[PDB]
């Protein structure tokens, strides 16, 4: 699934 | 052990600014985004803003029309919410929350922000005296929440009940109690320790027979 | 960009299965993950379910998540519900923005009835010195949580000056408090006040006298 706004660069 | 420790809340006048801090530790701070979310009984949880793992991308929610801005200092491993032009309706508990791509994996402890032109009011503290015995501390007429109450600096922890406050004519009143063996009361001092963080006041009351 | 609607409250019984729903107003519920957070009284949220149906280690296996596309809703199912599961439960999803449901408060009946204990305190000499008097009634150790609190002066019901707090859970049971605001003279005047509490049809009372 696509990341939530702001969380797209979280490592896992 | 993930820890998110918030500070900077309290009472603020309308139209004034406040900046909340969220000190993170117990995980690699720079590998994860962070968000701020506020809570009220009437509006539930509202997302305010998020900032990405590298601190370079920010996202704002529509609940606040840009008056709040989010930043981070990765060397202090701390996140911040700068709240400008505050309004009565911004009164809330503010949380920071760590992200893990698709959900909020940990939440801070929350801090209360009260936006009001009413004065801070410090409580009046009164001792309540009456085999076990129950002693109490009446914490009368303060604003805003919260207050903390301990007994013998926390050395009396079992037997303690701090009761939810009532609100009347704009001021809160609560009572806290502790139950001890009557042999304790007759041979040891028992003191309640009342702290009202928003007025920076601290009161001790010894409960005397 | 969408709303998530949750019931305000569900009341269930110890050992039952209970399903808490979270319905997406527009767009498919299945189009992004849904998560669930538990929030106890006065505490921070913690994760119950993430990524629709995954359970953090440490969350009891009686919690499970699912997605019901026919009603466009996510579901938190708690089997063999326990009184420690009383809490507010929030669902969470996202698309271009981040959205929370409004929270469902879960009440669990069916533990052994516990009748309240009463403690009453008269006004303190320090308070009377200022000509005011607050009578304190502390109500504790009761389950389940509704109580009716009434004050008497000389055996007659007195309403004016009374403030009673809503019960709150602390530990395994509920506590509540009630206050009677008096002037120094009103307290000195009569020779008895009574805090009376009714709980599950049982009544306990205690009195205060100068």
């Amino acid at each position: 699934g696509v990341a939530m706004p702001g969380a797209e660069d979280d490592v896992v | 052990e993930v820890q998110l420790v918030e500070s900077g809340g309290g009472l603020v006048q309308p139209g004034r600014s406040l900046k909340l801090s969220c000190a993170a530790s117990g995980f690699t701070f720079s590998n994860y985004g962070m968000a701020w979310v506020r809570q009220t009984p009437t509006k539930g949880l509202e997302w305010i803003a998020s900032i990405s793992a590298g601190g370079d991308k920010t996202y704002y929610g529509d609940s606040v029309k840009g008056r709040f801005s989010i930043s981070r200092d990765n060397a202090k491993t701390t996140h911040y919410l700068q709240m400008d032009s505050l309004r009565s309706e911004d009164t809330a508990t503010y949380y920071c929350a760590k992200t893990s791509r698709v959900y909020f994996d940990y939440w801070g402890q929350g801090v209360m922000v009260t936006v009001s032109s009413a004065e801070t009011t410090a409580p009046s503290v009164y001792p309540l005296a009456p085999s076990m015995v129950t002693l109490g501390c009446l914490v009368k007429g303060y604003f805003p929440e919260p207050v903390t109450v301990t007994w013998n600096s926390g050395a009396l922890s079992s037997g303690v009940h701090t009761f939810p406050a009532v609100l009347q004519s704009g001021l809160y009143t609560l009572t806290s109690s502790v139950t001890v063996p009557s042999s304790t009361w007759s041979s040891q001092a028992v003191t309640c320790n009342v702290a009202h963080p928003a007025s920076s006041t601290k009161v001790d009351k010894k409960i005397v027979p | 960009q969408f709303v998530l609607t949750q019931p305000n409250s569900v009341s269930t019984n110890l050992g039952s299965t209970v399903k808490l729903s979270c319905k997406r107003s527009t767009g498919n519920i299945g189009s992004n993950y849904v998560n669930w957070y538990q929030q106890h009284e006065g505490r921070s949220p913690t994760t119950m379910i993430y990524r629709d149906d995954k359970r953090p280690d440490g969350v009891p296996d009686r919690f499970s998540g699912s997605i019901d596309r026919s009603s466009n809703s996510a579901l938190l199912t708690i089997n063999n519900v326990q009184t420690e599961d009383e809490a507010d439960y929030f669902c969470h999803s996202y698309s271009s923005g981040i959205v929370f449901g409004g929270g469902t408060k879960l009440t669990v009946l069916g533990q052994p009835k516990s009748t309240p204990t009463l403690t009453v305190f008269p006004p303190s000499t320090e308070e009377l010195q200022g000509n005011k008097a607050t009578l304190v009634c502390l109500i504790s150790d009761f389950y389940p949580s509704d109580v009716e609190v009434a004050w008497k002066a000389n055996g007659a019901p007195i309403s004016q000056g009374v403030d009673t707090a809503n019960p709150t859970k602390q530990g395994n049971k509920y506590i509540a408090s009630s206050f009677l605001r008096l002037t120094a003279e009103q307290w000195r005047s009569r020779n008895s006040f009574t805090c009376q509490v009714t709980h599950e049809g049982n009544t306990v009372e205690k009195s205060l006298s100068p």
